[PDB]
């Protein structure tokens, strides 16, 4: 938010996003490759 | 791989909803809807990989797609969401651990203070009653916050199921956060009526304080619950990119502003009383003492955010240490009761 | 007025008669005593409900009912067994300083800055409690009162006088004069025919309720005597003064026997009361604490901590089972 | 180039016999073969000067997806903000209620 | 025993109504048949002022009963038996009494060779003399106030505050200031 | 009169302290058993525990 | 027993000197605060001077400030009042007073009638 109280909800969202380690660790190298997507 | 499953599932959904200016296309990760020429459609980075943050928004340009040099083909940059992630994960983990340890220490201190207040019946005035209520609201808020953070946000296996238990937990968590931030307003109202107003002690009915601390926070909680159930019904109500959280964070801000006004009036009355009798010493001392009780730390860069996070997640410990562990009356009773064991 | 020379020569004869009658202090012949050690008494009950500071209390003869006088203008009767309030008597004068429980349990008295000992009927056929008689005639504040029967009661007043009252007629049948300071407390003997008195002149006098004469006079204290209480045998009594010490006097010896004091205790005594045996001397002090003194060895055998304000009164039950301790924190504590 | 994609396209069209008519839109069943077909199209590309997303792919895969599985809704979840007229009153009513309740408690406790 | 709790419920219900009228009443002791009571009420705030009647001049015992009052109204007569200095010693004993260190004192006021420090004494310009008043009258009046204030500021230990005054509104505004300072000290603010 | 009161306080047939000190001490020794404050027996029959 | 027997006094011409002494007994002289009280013929009792238990804090009345001095010998349990340059206004019975509360800053009920803990009084006639 622009307030200071939403840090609990923003932190909950950050945990929901940045804890799934079952997916790929490093992003596949098609993005960093200009001859790709 | 489940990430590749998500990739092909997004492709499936998008290229089914096709039949349901740069022409319609599919980059490989996101659906690019056809728009008029001369404009750039920027979409948000997906949730496929660890190095991709769902916070940053990727770009895509059309003037006939983009002409990447040395490629001469359609291309779009995903640079803003591939970098600046590996230490944001670091600070996310650090803030999570700081929150849980601060809430645990606050729970311990507040329960100890509640035990002291309930064992020493000599302190049974309305001030002490409101202190018990505020401490109990703090305890419940911190407990439900730890429960929602360690069992809903950190484990996506239950969020993928999308049950009714996690949404009910979110509702209870928002309601108890409202209670925690409204008992601060109740304490501020009591202080303003005692100091600024000529209200006697042990006089008022004290029921409206209970209704405002425990009954009123149900209104914004239920409003936000129905609003998300009808407009933003996502999984477990964990998304923080919606404006419906303002339904909860508005009354909190209003109560904190009213508490700031009450604090200003209280320090004004105090400095006025100090005129007949330095002045700045106690004038700032009382303010720093009443800041954690009234919760005036949200109306305000490298470490300021961490200091603010500490001030919020260690507020229960601060209030329990100031108003119970350093209180003159409680301390004196403890020291002269220490002669038993 | 040089008969003062005769008065000073006569008090020397009395002082020399006390020196000849003293072979050894009571504390001297005490080595044949098994020490009682540390008496650890705990708060078994805490009667709450009073609004202001509690000034006095008195146990009933049944050792279950007790009356308490607080300066908020209320006379509450407590059942010490179940903490239940039997009666809540509102007083006309809120400045009550003493309260008494009749031996028959049918009446309760109280008094204070109004110089009136109000009698209340507890066994009305209607069922309610109202004033029976207003004993007026004292020109000073009422400090203590004790019932002799349903119709007789002695009162102590701040006008340096004590009076015996007739509850039926409302007349003072005997007035006891001789004190020079404000009388603070009285206490009847077990035979209720004699009673000692403590005033604000560091002196205690022995009185006869019938003839109305001052039998004996006991000195030795240095400040105002605040409380007094008889021994269970009626042959001695203890005194609490502002000089931060307790002293036990003797009737047939006419001399001070013991002095209960310590260097760390520099605050006076607000109340005194002996147990059923008389072995312990309980005393309420101004340091918000109560100290149990060994009446024979003068060594403190226990401390009663827990009160957050000045202790005013102290009462031991007739059977010696419990001790009610009132204080300025509007609380009553029962100890065992 | 485009003629090579016909091989894997017909392979998938023959491989659709695994799912039944009642399970034509059976999701968790055929996405493995769909990924195999996307890799098929990628392999058919990269031989004439085209990447994996190609206009010829945009013209072939549409028919590849439309030939068998039609008239089946995706049933996607829509997660967006309100139309901004039913949001701001729903936000400013709690604030007014809070200030009104605070004033009411103050006014009641004052007397 | 069951019927006994019925009477205890009836009594505690009455005690709750008696607490509402006791905690909302300012009790005052007037110094200067045993005790005369006066219930006056200002701005619908109830005051209960007590005037000691038929009592002896020895006050060191019955003065402890007024340790919890809001304020002791100490009236002084600015005077030959030197009555003013006798009130100074009485105000001195009241101000430094162990049980009145938290009891404020509202000091109500109303010579030449009985105070040698009056010769070399200057009028503090912070004073507010009333219009049409002789300056030497102002010096003699505020000199007596300084004698009582010198005793009031010689002992910082205690919650008692001395409010000197030179009639019912003065007591009302002073009691409001006393309960305000009482509330700030409960929160460790003052 | 202060003199007449002291004159009647000098005609007292007093006894000596060693006799009276042995009587108050023997009273507390023979009555120590009936005081529960000195001898705390089990609280099975105590109406406050 | 608090006796507080005083000494001194007599007839002295105006402008002379005199020294009064208290003979305290029955209590500890070092723990109590001492006072001087005089009673003029036809007038009430009035406080003259007091001295703290230690001996540092000292106060007099305005009529005697600068002329009379207070002193106490805690080792001898006595109190002295050296009177210098007496006036015919000082002709009164001087009582040696002692308020009953020890260890206290307050000194109550001095200069009062029917008040114990005070001596019989010595007559200083000028």
């Amino acid at each position: 938010c622009r307030f200071g109280t939403c840090t609990v909800q923003k932190l909950a969202h950050q945990i929901y996003q940045f804890t799934d380690k079952d997916k790929d660790n490093v992003a596949p190298r098609s993005k960093i490759s200009p001859q790709g997507y | 791989g489940v990430t590749r499953n998500k990739i092909m599932t997004a492709q499936y959904e998008c290229y089914q909803k096709i039949m349901q200016y740069c022409n319609r296309t599919w980059d490989g990760w996101l659906c690019w809807n056809d728009v008029a020429a001369g404009t750039e459609s920027m979409q948000l980075c997906p949730d496929y990989f660890q190095d991709f943050d769902p916070s940053e928004k990727v770009t895509k340009i059309c003037d006939n797609w983009f002409r990447h040099p040395a490629s001469n083909r359609t291309w779009t940059n995903y640079t803003q969401c591939n970098v600046n992630t590996h230490e944001k994960v670091k600070t996310a983990l650090n803030l999570f651990y700081l929150t849980i340890i601060g809430h645990g220490l606050s729970i311990a201190s507040l329960l100890i203070s509640l035990g002291i207040f309930f064992y020493f019946k000599s302190l049974s005035c309305q001030r002490i009653t409101l202190h018990k209520n505020l401490f109990f609201s703090f305890v419940c808020n911190s407990v439900v916050t730890i429960i929602h953070l360690t069992a809903v946000a950190n484990n996506q296996a239950l969020v993928a199921t999308n049950p009714v238990s996690c949404k009910v937990s979110q509702f209870i968590h928002l309601y108890l956060m409202g209670c925690n931030y409204f008992w601060m307003l109740c304490e501020g109202i009591y202080l303003h009526t005692l100091i600024v107003v000529a209200v006697f002690a042990e006089k008022q009915h004290l029921m409206w304080y209970y209704f405002l601390g425990w009954g009123f926070p149900l209104i914004p909680a239920c409003i936000h619950a129905i609003a998300r159930s009808l407009y933003y019904n996502d999984n477990c109500w964990i998304s923080s990119d919606t404006h419906l959280l303002y339904i909860i964070h508005g009354p909190i801000c209003a109560a904190l502003l009213v508490n700031l006004f009450f604090l200003l009036n209280i320090v004004r009355v105090l400095i006025t009383k100090l005129k007949v009798t330095n002045l700045y010493m106690k004038a700032v001392r009382a303010t720093l003492i009443l800041v954690p009780l009234l919760g005036i730390e949200f109306v305000l860069e490298e470490v300021y955010d961490y200091i603010m996070h500490i001030l919020m997640h260690f507020q229960g410990l601060l209030v329990s240490t100031i108003f119970c562990f350093f209180n003159g009356e409680v301390q004196a009773i403890l020291r002269r009761n220490w002669n038993q064991y | 007025d040089q008969l003062r020379q005769e008065a000073e020569q006569l008090k020397n004869q009395i002082r020399d008669a006390r020196k000849a009658c003293a072979d050894a202090t009571l504390s001297q012949i005490t080595n044949n005593i098994d020490p009682v050690g540390r008496i650890q008494m705990r708060t078994r009950r805490t009667l709450r409900g009073h609004l202001a500071k509690i000034y006095a209390m008195h146990w009933g003869t049944d050792s279950r009912l007790l009356v308490s006088a607080s300066q908020d203008g209320k006379l509450i009767i407590w059942d010490s067994y179940t903490t239940n309030k039997v009666h809540a008597i509102p007083l006309r004068s809120s400045w009550v300083m003493t309260c008494a429980y009749a031996p028959s349990g049918n009446y309760v008295a109280c008094g204070g800055l109004d110089n009136i000992c109000s009698i209340y009927n507890l066994k009305t056929r209607e069922g309610n409690v109202r004033v029976s008689r207003e004993l007026a005639g004292h020109t000073g504040y009422l400090s203590c009162c004790r019932f002799l029967d349903d119709n007789q009661i002695v009162t102590s007043s701040g006008d340096t006088t004590c009076a015996l009252w007739d509850i039926e007629t409302g007349q003072q049948t005997t007035t006891f004069t001789g004190h020079t300071g404000d009388v603070m407390s009285l206490s009847l003997a077990p035979d209720t025919r004699l009673f000692v008195s403590g005033a604000c002149d560091a002196s205690a006098k022995l009185w006869d309720v019938r003839e109305g004469m001052c039998r004996q006079t006991f000195t030795g204290h240095e400040s105002d005597i605040n409380a007094i209480c008889f021994f269970p045998n009626g042959n001695a009594f203890a005194t609490g003064s502002d000089d931060a010490t307790c002293r036990l006097f003797d009737l047939r010896a006419d001399q001070e026997l013991m002095t209960y004091s310590h260097d760390n205790i520099i605050c006076g005594i607000t109340s005194v009361s002996f147990s059923k045996s008389g072995r312990l001397l309980l005393a309420g002090y101004d340091d918000f604490n109560c100290n149990v003194w060994d009446a024979l060895k003068a060594d403190r055998a226990g401390v009663l901590a827990g009160h957050d304000n000045r202790v005013s009164c102290l009462g031991v039950t007739d059977d010696g089972m419990a001790v009610a301790t009132g204080s300025w924190d509007s609380f009553l504590k029962i100890w065992n | 180039m485009l003629e090579r994609l016909p091989l894997c396209g017909k392979a998938f069209a023959d491989m659709m016999g695994k799912v039944d008519v009642w399970k034509w839109c059976n999701l968790s069943e055929f996405i493995v073969y769909y990924e195999s077909f996307t890799n098929c199209t990628e392999m058919e590309a990269n031989v004439v000067g085209c990447y994996w997303p190609n206009p010829l792919a945009q013209g072939f895969i549409t028919g590849i997806h439309r030939q068998f599985f039609s008239n089946c809704t995706v049933d996607r979840v829509h997660l967006e903000d309100p139309p901004d007229e039913v949001l701001i009153p729903l936000i400013v009513i709690p604030v007014v209620l809070t200030v009104a309740m605070a004033g009411l408690v103050v006014w009641r406790s004052k007397r | 025993e069951k019927a006994q709790r019925e009477a205890n419920k009836k009594i505690e219900k009455q005690l709750q109504k008696d607490k509402q009228v006791y905690r909302a009443t300012h009790r005052l002791l007037l110094l200067g048949s045993g005790i005369f009571e006066t219930k006056f009420q200002v701005d619908k705030v109830n005051f209960h002022m007590f005037d000691v009647g038929a009592q002896r001049d020895e006050r060191r015992k019955w003065i402890q009963c007024f340790n919890d009052v809001t304020a002791i109204i100490f009236v002084v007569a600015s005077s030959q038996t030197n009555r003013l200095q006798a009130a100074l010693k009485l105000f001195d004993s009241i101000w430094n009494n162990k049980w009145l260190r938290d009891t404020s004192v509202i000091l109500f006021l109303n010579i030449e060779d009985y105070f040698p420090e009056f010769a070399r004494y200057t009028t503090p310009e912070d004073a507010t003399p009333e219009p049409g008043e002789d300056p030497r009258v102002t010096r003699a009046k505020y000199f007596i106030r300084d004698e009582f204030l010198r005793i009031s500021t010689a002992s910082g230990d205690g919650r008692h505050y001395c409010y000197p005054h030179f009639n019912i509104r003065r007591v009302f505004n002073d009691c409001r200031d006393i309960i305000q300072r009482m509330h700030l000290r409960q929160y460790e603010l003052l | 009169k202060l003199v007449e009161q002291l004159k009647m306080e000098a005609n007292i047939d007093r006894i000596k302290v060693s006799k009276a000190a042995a009587d108050l001490m023997a009273y507390c020794e023979a009555h120590a058993k009936e005081d529960p404050l000195l001898t705390p027996v089990p609280a099975s029959e105590n109406p406050f525990r | 027993q608090v006796q507080l027997q005083e000494s001194g006094g007599g007839l002295v011409q105006p402008g002379g000197s005199l020294r009064l002494s208290c003979a305290a007994s029955g209590f500890t002289f070092s723990n109590y605060k001492m006072n001087w009280v005089r009673q003029a013929p036809g007038k009430g009792l009035e406080w003259v001077s007091d001295i703290s238990q230690s001996g540092a804090s000292i106060s007099y009345t305005g009529s005697v400030k600068g002329r009379f001095t207070i002193s106490r010998d805690n080792a001898k349990n006595t109190l002295y009042l050296q009177m210098n340059s007496l006036k015919p206004e000082d002709t009164a019975v001087y009582y040696c007073a002692r308020c009953p509360a020890p260890f206290t800053r307050d000194c109550f009920d001095v200069t009062s009638t029917t008040y114990a803990y005070r001596g019989q009084g010595t007559q200083v006639t000028v």
